[PDB]
């Protein structure tokens, strides 16, 4: 509440953005200086009307090229060359002129319906801390994955090679998911997110295929952050038997060794590692001196449960008839995700009412169906 | 004569070099678009007034 | 490359007919049993040849596409 | 904040979207080898490969 200065101050610069640009473009982004009127007479002299694509296989150093195009015939090109014929390469496409196949020009920037996949289609709207609690290891992943970023300084001061990768490991609730998008929050670096099931296919030689891109990537962009999600889901996940088997998960395995460092030497790529199968990895990866420290996390205990509930209650209307700490008393030793439900579930009975205020009720009688799941997942009920 | 002189007009129109139904990749402020043609591959090419 | 003409549905068929220009060759007395599925092969073909209506004037819905299928 | 997401949009929109043309500033003149690889034949050249 009143976050309306800042809503404000963002919005009437905008405004007047919006309007600079605007009229910066219209009869003052002058069409008559001899700079522009000049430079287009004997540029289109020699670039089209249509612009042939092609699809370049390589270069000749004589100012020469041998396309193939994607419509059929291949040609052999030669080079305008005020494109700067060092800096184009095999897997560009080309603009190639319609009169003779010379080229003009060339594209850069392309996609595929493979980095389609990689690629976000979201910016995390929950930003750090809202992972709050467990929070006395979270400083070796501010430590060697924001940091080394924010500060080359201390890392100068130092000298040698800086932090690179992070495993993190426990049971499920200690909010490994949305750390690793929330760390990415803070550094503004570009954020790949590759989901583990979908580096096993259902076709066989083309898993490593789909792996091997998804660093060279990341390395253009100079600093990148990826997180494979579920990494222990390429050593427990197969399709059939003959395209998948021990042997998809097994090639897999072994290329992404290649790409965490091997011969290849590509820039800064920061990697965050979920897991929690940590023994259905090779033993090339999970050695120190790749993923330098990794980082174990425990159940949350009483005190950190108190951390971790007013996380959550911040966005409830609380009742005076609610008591935050008697919800954390009961339990014990138990997940994170756990919480994350119950106040959910909370929301769910005040809705059930129709009222939009929850409360102490709601809670109280959640916790009570959250806990039946854990005393019948069990069939057995109380031990026997 | 609004019949007979319908026709004269018309001949152009049927001998006409082709057609093609594209679609827009991506434009380009350069006052050119990347056009897709579906039977065949794609070309960069200027436009028309009306667009 | 303009449109000059129409043609009917008829012609330009992929084959022509074999049912108003020819005659099957087996009859449903080269057919044994499977009695049961007798039954129901004439009312999977023959009914909605002789008459569609029939099903329109119960309100049943009629059968579409017939599957075989068997080893 | 609606307004704010109402005008991102419209900045992008205006901005425009482009394709990026690599260039070579030492290149000022491109049409005096440029107008020797265009306009005849001198050819460019359907790529084949000897079988026998
Ligand atoms: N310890 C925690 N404190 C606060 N929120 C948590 C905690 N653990 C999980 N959550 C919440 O649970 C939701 C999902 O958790 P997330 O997917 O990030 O965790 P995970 O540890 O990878 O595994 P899982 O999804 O199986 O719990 C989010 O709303 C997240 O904020
Ligand atoms: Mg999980």
């Amino acid at each position: 509440r009143c976050k309306l200065k800042l809503l404000r101050m963002e919005r009437i610069k905008d405004h007047l953005l919006l309007e600079e640009e605007f009229v910066s473009n219209s009869e003052i982004l002058k069409p008559f200086e001899k700079k522009q009127e000049e430079e287009k007479k004997q540029l289109e002299e020699i670039r089209g009307n249509p612009l042939s694509i092609g699809t370049l296989e390589e270069i000749i150093d004589d100012d020469h090229a041998i396309v193939t195009s994607p419509t059929m015939p291949d040609y052999y090109v030669s080079i305008l060359s005020f494109v700067d014929k060092e800096l184009l390469e095999p897997g560009c496409s080309v603009l190639l002129h319609h009169k003779t196949m010379s080229i003009v020009g060339v594209l850069q920037d392309d996609a595929d319906p493979m980095v389609s996949v990689m690629k976000m289609d979201k910016s995390p709207t929950e930003s750090y801390s809202d992972i709050g609690g467990l929070e006395s290891q979270i400083q070796e992943i501010k430590e060697s994955v924001e940091l080394p970023l924010t500060h080359p300084e201390l890392y100068e001061e130092m000298g040698i090679k800086p932090p690179k990768g992070v495993i993190l490991y426990g049971a499920p609730g200690t909010g490994k998911t949305l750390l690793a998008k929330a760390v990415a929050n803070q550094t503004s670096a570009t954020f790949l997110r590759i989901v583990g099931s979908e580096l096993i296919q259902k076709y066989l030689g083309d898993g490593p295929r789909l792996c091997r891109q998804i660093f060279k990537v990341a390395g253009e962009n100079a600093p990148s952050i990826v997180f494979i999600d579920e990494i222990d889901a390429i050593g427990t996940k197969r399709y059939d038997s003959n395209s998948g088997g021990e042997r998809e998960i097994q090639r897999t395995m072994l290329e992404l060794l290649n790409q965490l460092d091997g011969f290849d030497d590509r820039g800064d790529v920061k990697v965050i590692m979920a897991t929690n199968k940590i023994e259905t990895l090779d033993p090339a990866l999970i050695r120190p001196g790749r993923i330098d420290r990794k980082i174990l996390f425990e159940n949350p205990d009483l005190s950190t449960k108190k951390k971790i509930l007013g996380i959550h209650t911040s966005k409830m209307n609380l009742s005076e008839d609610v008591n935050l700490e008697t919800l954390v008393t009961t339990k014990d030793d138990l997940s994170g995700a756990d919480i994350q439900a119950m106040c959910t579930e909370a929301g769910l009975l005040a809705l059930r009412e129709r009222r939009m205020q929850v409360t102490a009720e709601d809670f109280k009688q959640a916790k009570e169906r959250v806990m039946k799941n854990k005393v019948e997942e069990n069939l057995e009920g109380l031990y026997l | 004569n609004d019949k007979v002189r319908f026709i004269k007009d018309e001949l152009r129109l049927l001998q006409e070099p082709g057609s093609y139904v594209g679609e827009v990749i991506k434009i380009v402020s350069d006052k050119k678009v990347l056009v897709k043609v579906q039977p065949e591959g794609k070309y960069i090419v200027d436009v028309a007034k009306d667009i | 490359n303009a449109l000059v003409d129409i043609l009917p549905p008829d012609s330009d068929s992929s084959i022509s007919v074999m049912g108003e220009n020819e005659k099957p060759d087996v009859t449903y007395a080269d057919v044994g049993g499977l009695d049961m599925q007798k039954q129901e092969i004439r009312e999977a073909v023959e009914l909605p040849l002789v008459q569609a209506d029939l099903y329109e004037q119960i309100g049943i819905d009629p059968p579409r596409g017939v599957l075989l299928y068997g080893p | 904040e609606n307004d704010l997401k109402d005008i991102e949009a419209r900045i992008k929109e205006k901005a425009g979207v482009k394709e990026s043309d690599t260039g070579l500033a030492p290149s000022h003149l491109w049409d005096i080898m440029g107008d020797r690889q265009r306009l005849g034949e001198e050819h460019p050249l359907q790529v084949a490969r000897c079988t026998k």
